[PDB]
Order: structure tokens, then C-alpha cells, then sequence
């Protein structure tokens, strides 16, 4: 999944989350609205719903937000670099946060150190290695390449860096405790937040597609998991961690807001409340 | 009859009263061809002219 | 989710029409039946009724059909009993003043036992009286002789829908409420409770 | 050709037969007031030699009458079964008998009996069997399958009931009158009539093709005799003499009627005096 | 896929495809005058693309016509047995005529005899039997179970009725012309049009889809040549060749007309011109 | 098929080009216009169909218009010669160029060199030649009779004279490029269109047997590559390229027309386009 | 062909159609009420038939319109990225969707795998290699490189993935399925559609050689197949689908309209209908 991020992204990512946070809320207020009838919930949606005073976007149709969602996606992530203003966006440094990641960590990316010392097999919130050959304490093992952030839980034949349970850093590497012989296993389990959001999994399967239709010669369906990672590994060398977390708020609601609206059902926190 | 002709107009009959229906009334057309007229004649020029 | 408040598209009845092109034809046909006597109900006297009521048996919608004459059958080899066909003679000319006279199509209702045999004896053993009418031999046969639970269950063994099924579309179109009504039937409705049955001259 | 005729035929056949009467009609008035001019003679009947008025048909072209023709012929002729019996039956309204039959009798229709014993040839009004072995004298040879009305001449080695040189019955069954050997031949010669019109033969032919690229699957192109006979055999079982002529009378009358429309030469007095 | 046709099916094809037809009109009118703006065309037509005058639709959005093409396409095709009580089919009186079929008949469809004396290879336009033993000349070896009408171009080793090129059944049947010995090859190209339409293929396969998505138990997304041949095998044998027309039109028209309200592109010429 | 044709053709076909236009036109908008009632679409269309705006028809009715066919069909192709051939008529009335041809080559003509020396079979769109003797390079195997123009792909063991992947002649002949030992096999398949128009052939089918039972000793019911190559060998000599489009447009359309008035579905964009 | 596509080349293609378009919607309006008098119809189309109210035409005249798209296609495809600012371009994004190809795949392009192990020859519609050496099942044998879309016919000896016979990728790949020795052929069929439009193929030609005569440096006369083959290998990667197919469009659109200026016959529907 090829893709090119500008380095103006946070400014078109913070008004491609704000029409989305509220496309989502009118959707809320126009679903408590509805009395079973004549007319399916699609119709009622797409004629009395859908109407937002948002500036900068000019339409009061479903397919409006839709084309605003793809423009604004198309110029934020594909096409390279292009000043806001271009396309009538108002470049402006002063932001809001976006929401914490939420995403339950549960396949923690890792990286083994050259020399084949060491196998690694995944399992449900935890990494088990088993040593090759002989090893001694104080040398890495793993070390994780995807930024992951929570507590510790039992950790065995090796040791990390924490103070009262928490990990100090977003990139713990696991390094032995006690030099091992005959080939045992070294495990290590967190309970830690990744880099994404968990609610709207239904959503983004069909959202992917959507947006993969479209820009078929740039994106792929996958899952959730890969898509972050892959937009995380493409991001800007020098920027802030407050414009990382602008640009993959949009980069991940996009996909939901665009199954949202085919799927009318409710929207996750983390898009609503922005 | 009337509301049967397919034309430019939409016709538009209220339906009648089930005891006015029999009643009886004349309507003459003529049967008579007209072709006869648009013959050439040697007095054609003087049916253009008036 | 099927399901609809109009009494013409219930389940239980059969839509009608004759090919589309000899639509025009069978209209003149149906005059023709007009200027004879070619129709039944149920105040005339039954010896008069009783000599036009001939239920054909159906393998095609493409039939034609005028409303105050045609009642239908499926193949079928089930015998009917008097009780069942006095109720759905009943039931058909009570459905009928819904009927749709604006459009090309017809809606009837369907028997599923066969009524031949039961007409036949009827027909053969009817003398020519001036107060006996269909409606009263329905009131003396059925209101009089049977519970109104039975004669319903009987009613809904005679059209494809079960007794369960008939109470839920009650609910839905008020028209089949009043064409039970005019069948001399009441419903009534209590909390966690099953629907009870009685006739109008008990309540 | 399958065809199944309904109970119904006689009255849809009186009002097919008026039409075709009012066609011929206006057919021949408009013909005998044609002025050779630049207008052609096809042009000129299409103008003012379609519009015919009567109870129920309202058309005022000649696609609208032959659209009638059609509409008749299916409900009379195709159609299975138009409405219980007991309706047909108390039908009141009475109709008004067709013209009698002209048709000669050339190829008249017989069928020999199971034995095998004789072999049959056709002539013009004649049939000649011949005996393969010696069969006593007073036995059925030929028994006539359509029905056929007038004199009988020329008689050899046969006997046929007749009284004044007139056959008695509508038939004849032929029966030996003397002992006979093998290899012999007896003659029945006949001055007779069948059903059908002589007239109008050549409007039939292109008129059944015309009736027949409509109804494809029910009605195939054939001769008159064939297509009179299998009308014919193929009449409901219970119908009196009267009806069935009207029947054959409107079966017979509407592909000449239809060849007629196409041809605009004159129309036969069976259909124009009907 | 399973579905069973119900005997009213011209009724509500007829109206299916005038709806169909009105919403192309409808698309090619506003996608006519749309001067480029402030607004894009999706917004510009789903404001005024559906305000369509017509019986059975509850909206004035293409929300409305989908759904009535998904209620007139279930009551017609699927095993549903819902007759739609709030369009005109109950008033119906008349049908017109569908435009006549343009498909290629690329991938004919033979039946062979129960012999096993042939073995069946396809081309782009043709088919090729080998024999395995010796048939004399004079015997089926091919039939088309797929109605199909055209010339006839480079036939070699066998037999086909035509007259100046031209095919004379719509089903013709292939029968060897010369005794062969075994192995022989024998070849039938044509030149002629299967039952369907050629124009607006992706139409089609992105409006099955849509139409498969809710309809998953009764229909599975394929080609259109599958889908017509098995639309055509499900008719009932008691149908004219008029009606049959009107019920394959509608039946190809409903996912073409779908996919093209996603795509707002143009529309087949067979679509609107009906 | 025996015709002779003059050089007034260009003339006549103008006109009899321009009353077909018209009447398809007038056809496609009383098809649009019809609404479901009593009245047919046949009668219909016989009511309102024959008023067109177009001098040179004595009647406003379809046999107006099929009477002006059948003559002008009658001057342009089987009267012969009118007029001295110094007659002046190009000069005062200019005629409008005809669609271009879209009928795809499927059947090409061509003509072996006397000499015995090639075997010739067709198919699809292509034609191989089997040599039954040695064959020095470089010289006549094929030369196309029927004029073509358009692409050429998949040439073997034979030489085409083009450019880009476009022939350059209009009467391409094929040349081998290596010598070839007997028995060999050389292909030439073309991507080309021929003379004629593609779209309604249901309709040509009817028509050329409607214009046949009149001029039946002259016309004989063919297909409509048969009847194209008659028409296109039995032009002058003497005759330009731009009308001999002119007449075959004409030549073609004709039999379209009176088809289509027979059958009553839409028309041709060749016809309706002129 | 050496030719370099900007970026922003869907906001010159999206003005370059939308002339195409209405140059053909007046030619065809001019054509309808040609007098057929002393003038020709070459004198009446450049007396009327040029447009008045498009900003960026200076002249009243057809040359007017010729000389924009001359302007638009080298600003467009030629080496001079010049962006016009003579037409007004306001939104670049804003971009209405061309109609559906057209274009019958005739001479599909593929690519061998490299390894030499198979010879390639091509048909009508489809491609046939045969073994070299042997071969063991599963392993590629072709791929397409121009993207295609339709069904497949006629797979022997060969597997492609496919749901209902429809292709289910845009570049299919043929794979050997079962362990093939001895030089076997294995073919592959597709009934399937390129990139492009086949109507107006006439147009296309004559127009080619009139932009060429003036970009004699960058184009030169070709077919359409070869000219659209190196246009969509010269798109940039960094290209949707909704752009390429609005580039190549115009890219085809071009042509035509140029050819279709000098030959005053009809025009594609693919261009009056944009």
C-alpha cells in the first residue's frame, strides 16, 4: 500500500475530522428522530438527515460529505505535497487534539536482532522466544518497532525497564536476565494501548473497500492493524508527536465515517466527540 | 367515440349516469372523398392566384 | 416482513386477470351476464342462489372472472361438509364489497376442500319457498349448532391460513375485522392472554 | 395445428363475423368511389376505410380492425377455457345463422376399416378401393369422417342409401352389394357439398400466414380443406348444428378478412352477405 | 441462484423498465446542463435527479427509485410472493414493446447427443466437434439450446438450413453432410445475436453486486451471459415471444439501472430509448 | 439478384435517406409519449405516426410512407437508366454525407490468382491459406474484392503493406516474406470494419422480405452480407466514392424501415443520425 | 511517441471533452435543418456552426474550436506543461466521470514470464502458447499488461481466477494447471472489453493525420490500439482511476472531433453523450 504524506497533512487531517465528527452527530440526531413507517431509513438519512453547517464544504447531501471526505483524504495522503489553501482549506498552526488512542495492543509488532540467535511466535498479548543456542544475561532479544504504551504483566527470564508497573518507554526492548542454556523460552505479556482506536472494527471493513474502489492503485483492503502500521511507517521524519496523532486520527476515521454511511448504524466515541 | 380519437389534446368525459346512457341523439357525418378536387386542371393557376 | 393493512393482498387471497390482450373481450362477456340473471348473494331466495353458485377448480391466474358470480377451489381430493361451505360462501360474499372495481385485476379468495359435491346435494333437495335465504341457513347450520371457536377453526381450515394466523392479521386491516363481523364473530383482546371467540348474539 | 375451443365461441363468433361483414362493406363502398388520382388506392382505403363503428370496437384504422380480428381469434379459438359452463348456457341473447356452405367436395374425407382388407385412392369427388382379398357381399368398406350434403352418381358394386339420386344421410357409410373375388374395384362418385366457402380462396392463403406469424406455436400455414377439417374435429363434443356453423363460419371468415385487408380486391358474398 | 418467475411477470416488467428508463432520461438531462462550479456532479444530481413523476415512488431522491427497484425486482424474479399494491401493475391494460436484442453471441450454448460420439472445444465464435468412431452421414451431432438468430460464415463438413446466408430456425441443429472416418474435425462459425444486450457490461457487474449484497440467499454474482441463460431457462414454456422480451429486458435493465446510479456515467442506448 | 442501377441513384437515396430519418424520429418520440389505455401501441402509433414534416408524401398515414419507399426504392435501384448521363443535377442540389459504416468484418471476401496453387478457408475475422506446392517469396496469394478498412493483427508467415499497425489501401493484398515448403499455413487476421451498418438486423431480416414479396422477380430474401456485396458490385463503374456511400446508406436503410414499421421497437442510430 | 503527461492533466481533459462535446451537439443540430439547397453542407457548417458563449474561444468560426484543442492537447500531453490560463480553470478536483469503454479487446497485450519457455502467437480474441521445454502445474505462463475487464470463454489446459465466468482482477494472470510435457498449446478466451471506444474508428484516422501534420515532432499516424497502448503506459503512477479514465478520454476524443470537423458525418455517442 504505496502513498506519498505531505508534510501539510494536520492541517487538511484537522478538518477532515471535524466534517467528520459531525456528519456522525447529525446522524445521531436524525436516527433518534425516526418513527417506523412507510419510508426505509435510507431515504429518511439521505432527505431530512445529512444537512451540517460546516464552512469550506458546500453541500447538504450524503454524497457531498462522501466527495469532501475523498478530496480531502486524496490531497492529505496521495497525491504529495500541496498547500491547503489550494483547495480552499485555511492552513492555521493553532489545533485541536485529537482523542488518546484507545486500540487494544493484541499482535505487538517486534524485530529480532541479526544472527538468528532467537525464533519468535506471537500469541494473544505476548512475544515467547526460544534461544538457538547458549545466551548470556545483558544482551537484546527483541525490541518492538511499532510504539506501544501500558503495564507490564508477567514477565519471565527477562527483564524490562519499569517503575511501579508501567513501562518508562514507548519502545521497550527485553533484554535477559540470566544467561539461559538448552533451549528454553523467554515470555513476555503486556497490557498496553496501541497506536489506533478499537471501536468501529465493523465499519472500517467496508470503509477499506469503499476507499480502496476508488484509489485502487494505492490502497489495498487489509486490516485495521496493517493500515496503521503502514501509515505510521510513512509518516514525516521531522515532525511533532502532536501532528502524528492529528493526521492518524483522520487517516483511521475516514475509512469508519465512510462505512458509517453506508451502514447506518452509530458512530464510535472517538469519532462523535472530537 | 369521443373519448377514443388519439390526438395532440387529451379528452376528458365525465362517465355517465348509469340511467342517461341509452338515451338517443343524431351526429351526421359526411362520407365523401375529397381527392377528386387536387386533380391538375387547366384553371390551376387561377385557384392559386384567388 | 411481509405485510400489508390493504384486505385485497392478505395471504389467503388469490389475485386474477385474463391475458392482456383479450381484456376488452371478456368485458363484453361479463354484459352479457349482466343482462341474464347471473348473480348470487345471500338475501336472494335460496332456491334461485343456489342454481348459480358453481366453484371451478384453479390451475392458472390467467382466468376470467366476474365478482358477484365466480368462487374458486384448488385441485384437490378433501370433501367439504355443509358447516364448512356455508361459511365460506359466507366469507366470500362479505369479502366482496372491497373488491377493487377501478383496475383490470380481481382478488378472490381460494377453497381448499372441495365444495362440488356439497352444492350438488343442496341443489337436489331445495324447494322453492319465499323466505328461506342463504343467510338464514348459515344462521341455522353454523351460529346455532357450533361454538365460535370451532366454526373459526373450521373457517381457517377452509383457507390456507391457520387459527393463529387469522387472529394476527385481524390486527393489521381493519377491513377483515369488519367482514368477521359481519360473520357475526367478536374478538377479545386482554393482557397475557390467548384472543377468546364469541357471536354477536351472546355478546 | 393444436388449438382448444371453448364453450364461449358462438357468441364471440357472431360479433367477429359482424365486424368482418362491416369491413367488406366499407371496403367495397370506399372501392367504388376511387378516383384515379395522385393518391394511390391503398393510401385511399387506409384513410377512410378502417373507421367502423359498432358495440365495443371503437378503432378508426385498419391496424385497429385487424387488432380486433386478433383479439377475437384468440378468446374464440385459443383460449382455454373462458368461464364455468352454466354461465354460457343461461346466456339469453340470440344470434343470427351464417350463410349456408358452398364449398365442393373434391377430396373427401373416409377412413377404411381395421381389417385391412381394401386400398384406398382419391379422385376428383371420388373414392376407389380395391379388395386384397374376397370379402362377402353387405359390409362396410368406407365410412365418411366429414360431413357432406347432395347428390350421388356413378355408383359401381356399392350401395349408398339414397332416395330421388339424394343422400339420406349426412354419412353415407358405402357397404358391398354383390359377392365379389379379389383385385376388384368399386366407386362411389359424388355432386356434393362439405363444410366451407369455395369463394375467396386465394384471400385464405395469405391471410392464414398473416394469423399464423402471430399465433407461431398454435398456427401453422395449410390449406383450406386441412385447416376446415381440423376445425372441425376439433369442436367441443356437446354443441348444437347451429352454433357450430356460426363457429366455422367466423374460423373461415377471418383469414380471408385478414388476406383481404392486405389484397384490396373484393370480398366473397359469404362474408359481405353475412 | 434459485428464483421462480411469477405469472404475472410483463405486468411488472413493464413497469420497472419505464421507471428504469425515466431515471436514465433523468441522469442524461442533468448531466447535460452541469456547468462546472462551486458544487461536484454527485451533489448537483442528487438534488434534482430524482423529483421523477410516477406512481409507487415515496421520495424525490435516488434513495427512493433504489428501493422501488429492489421492491418491483423481488415481487418479479425472487421466490417472494409480494405483489407491489402501490404501483399501477393492477391497472395495467397494455404493454409496448422492448427494444430488440443486441448481445454477440460469442459463447454459444450446444447440447450433445447421449452418444459420446463427439467431443465439444468453444472459439470466439464458433464450436468444434471430433469424432471419436465413424457416423455416417445424415444425423445430429450439434443442437443450440440458446435461441439465437444471424448468418452463417465458414462452415466446414457439415449441413446447416439457411437460404442466402441467412438462418431459417431460431435453433438450428448441426448435422454431418459427408460419411467421415474417425478424428474428423468439423467447424460451425455464426454470425449472428444471442438474447441480451452488449452495452454497459460494467454497469452490470457493479450493479449485481449491489443487487447480490441484499438478495445474498437468492443470487450470487456472475457474468451476464450466465445470468441470461439461466433468466431464460427459469421462463415458463407458456409464454409468447413478446412477453418473454418484456421480462428479459427488465431483468438485465434492473442491475444496469443500479450500477449506473453509483457510477453516474452515461447509459446504454437499450436502457433509455426504450 | 439482378438490379440495374443509374446515375440518379445519389439523388433519390437523399431523399428516401431523409424520410427514413424522419420517420424513425417520429417513432422514438411516440414511443416516449405513449401511456397505458385501451388503445394499443400499434394503433397508436398507426394514428399519429405518418404526420411528419417532409414534402413528397400524399398521405399522413405509415402507407404513405411505405408507398414513398417502395418508389423511391423503385427509381434508385431497378428501373435503369433515366435521363442522358450529361444531365445536370450535382451542380443545384449538394447531398449530406451518411454516417460513416460500422459493420465489423467478419466474412472478408477475397479472390485466389489463377493457378490452383492455394486453398482457402475462413473464419472469424480471419482467412489461412494452405500451399499445395512451393512458393517463391514475394508474391499474390489473397487479394481482398470487398472494401476494408480499419487494423490488422497476428499476420504469420506473410507481409501486409501498413503503418503503425493501420493498412494503408482500402484493397489490401497479401504477400509472402519467406518461401514456404508445401502443405505450410499463413493467417491474416484484421480488426477492420466492412461496408454496411451493424445495428438491426431483426429488423433488415422482415424488411428485405416485405420489399421482396413486391419486387419478387428482382429481390430475393438474403442475409445482409449477401445484400450489401450485390449492391456494392452492381455500382458504375463511373462513380465516386462519396456517393457510393450515399446509395448504400439508402440501400440498407430501406429494408430497416419497413421493418421497423412492422415491428414497432426502436431504431438504429445509423438511421436516426443522418 | 515521446510525449510527458503533468499532473494536471484531468483539469485540461475535463475542458478539452466538455468542447468535444458540444462541437458535436451543434454539428449534429446544424445537420438536422440543412436546407439541401445550392449551398454545400461544408459551406453551411462553417457558416454556423461555431459556439459563442465559452470562455477561452476567441472566434465565432469552427477554427475557433479547432485552434482550442489544438491548444488544450499540447498544453495536455505534449512536452510543454504549460498550464492555460486562457480557459477558466477554478477547481482542479472538481472532475465530472467520462462514459464506460467501449473498445472490444480484439489484440489483448501480454508479456512472457522471461524464462524462454514458451511461444506465442495471437487470434482473434485470444492468445495460445505453446511449451519449449517441460512444464510443471502451477507456475505463471502470461500476464496482461493492458487492463482489461469482461468474462472468459474457452479456458483449456489453463486456470484463471473467476466467480460466475467473470474476470475477477483487471490483470489477469494464466497459470498451468495440470503437469503438461511434450510442446501441448494451452489457449485462453476472453469476451472482455480494453481501454478505449471502438465506435468512430473512421473519425479517429483522419483526425490522427491532422494533429500529427502540426506535432509532426511528438505524434505520428497510428492506429487507435497502438496510440492508446502508449498513451496509458505514459500515465503517471501516482494516478486514480477516476483521473486516468477522464485523460484518456480526451486523449481519444481529440482525434475524433478533429476528423469528425473535415468529414461532416455524424458523431460517437461516446462524445456527444460526455
Amino acid at each position: 500500500m504505496n502513498l506519498e504524506i505531505n508534510n501539510f497533512a494536520p492541517a487538511i487531517s484537522s478538518i477532515g475530522s471535524q466534517l467528520c465528527s459531525l456528519s456522525a452527530q447529525k446522524l445521531l440526531t436524525c436516527r433518534k428522530q425516526y418513527g417506523n413507517g412507510a419510508k426505509s431509513f435510507e431515504e429518511f438519512y439521505a432527505e431530512i438527515g445529512g444537512i451540517i453547517g460546516m464552512m469550506g464544504i458546500n453541500s447538504q447531501t450524503p454524497s457531498g460529505i462522501r466527495e469532501a471526505i475523498y478530496r480531502l483524504y486524496q490531497s492529505a495522503f496521495l497525491f504529495g505535497d500541496i498547500f491547503p489553501e489550494s483547495f480552499g482549506i485555511q492552513n492555521t498552526q493553532n489545533i485541536k487534539p485529537p482523542p488518546g488512542f484507545t486500540a487494544p495492543a493484541k499482535k505487538l509488532e517486534v524485530v529480532l536482532p541479526q544472527g538468528g540467535a532467537f525464533d519468535l511466535i506471537y500469541n494473544n498479548g505476548e512475544i515467547r522466544v526460544t534461544t538457538t543456542r547458549n545466551v548470556q544475561a545483558g544482551d537484546l532479544v527483541c525490541t518492538v518497532t511499532f510504539p506501544i504504551q501500558g503495564s507490564v504483566i508477567a514477565t519471565r527470564n527477562c527483564h524490562v525497564n519499569e517503575i511501579g508497573g508501567q513501562l518508562t518507554t514507548t519502545r521497550p526492548e527485553i533484554i535477559a536476565s540470566v544467561p539461559m542454556p538448552a533451549r528454553t523460552v523467554i515470555v513476555a505479556s503486556f497490557d498496553a494501548i496501541e497506536i489506533g482506536y478499537g471501536e468501529g472494527d465493523d465499519l472500517f471493513a467496508i470503509g477499506i473497500a469503499i476507499l480502496s474502489n476508488r484509489f485502487n492503485g494505492q490502497i489495498t483492503p487489509m486490516s485495521r492493524h496493517n493500515y496503521m502500521t503502514q501509515m505510521f511507517a510513512n509518516l514525516p521524519a521531522n515532525m511533532s508527536e502532536r501532528d502524528s496523532s492529528a493526521v492518524l486520527h483522520f487517516a483511521q476515521a475516514a475509512p469508519v465515517v465512510l462505512g458509517m454511511m453506508e451502514r447506518l448504524t452509530g458512530a464510535p466515541k472517538w469519532v462523535l466527540d472530537y | 367515440r369521443i373519448t377514443e380519437m388519439v390526438n395532440d389534446r387529451r379528452i376528458m368525459i365525465q362517465k355517465l349516469t348509469l340511467a342517461e346512457k341509452p338515451q338517443v341523439m343524431r351526429h351526421v357525418t359526411t362520407e365523401i372523398n375529397n381527392d377528386l378536387f387536387f386533380k391538375m386542371s387547366p384553371v390551376a393557376q387561377l385557384y392559386i392566384y384567388h | 416482513m411481509n405485510w400489508s393493512k390493504a384486505i385485497n393482498f392478505q395471504p389467503f387471497m388469490l389475485e386474477t386477470r385474463p391475458p392482456l390482450t383479450t381484456i376488452p373481450i371478456m368485458d363484453q362477456l361479463v354484459e352479457i351476464g349482466e343482462r341474464s340473471n347471473q348473480k348470487w348473494s345471500m338475501t336472494d331466495r335460496l332456491f334461485f342462489a343456489i342454481r348459480k353458485i358453481n366453484p371451478i377448480f384453479v390451475t392458472s391466474s390467467q382466468i376470467p372472472s366476474k365478482f358477484d358470480y365466480t368462487i374458486l377451489q384448488m385441485p384437490t381430493q378433501l370433501i367439504a361438509s355443509l358447516k364448512e361451505t356455508l361459511l365460506f360462501l359466507a366469507f366470500s360474499y362479505y369479502l366482496r364489497e372491497y373488491q377493487d372495481k377501478v383496475g383490470q385485476m380481481k382478488f378472490y379468495p381460494v377453497a381448499m376442500k372441495n365444495m362440488i359435491p356439497i352444492v350438488n346435494y343442496l341443489k337436489d333437495r331445495v324447494h322453492n319457498n319465499f323466505d328461506t335465504t342463504l343467510e338464514q341457513a348459515y344462521r341455522q347450520n353454523v351460529v346455532h349448532t357450533l361454538s365460535a371457536s370451532d366454526a373459526f377453526d373450521l373457517l381457517s381450515g377452509m383457507i390456507a391460513t391457520t387459527r393463529l394466523d387469522l387472529i394476527q392479521r385481524t390486527r393489521i386491516c381493519p377491513e377483515l375485522l369488519n367482514v368477521l363481523n359481519k360473520m357475526s364473530f367478536i374478538l377479545i383482546y386482554a393482557p397475557n392472554r390467548p384472543s377468546i371467540l364469541s357471536w354477536k348474539n351472546q355478546s
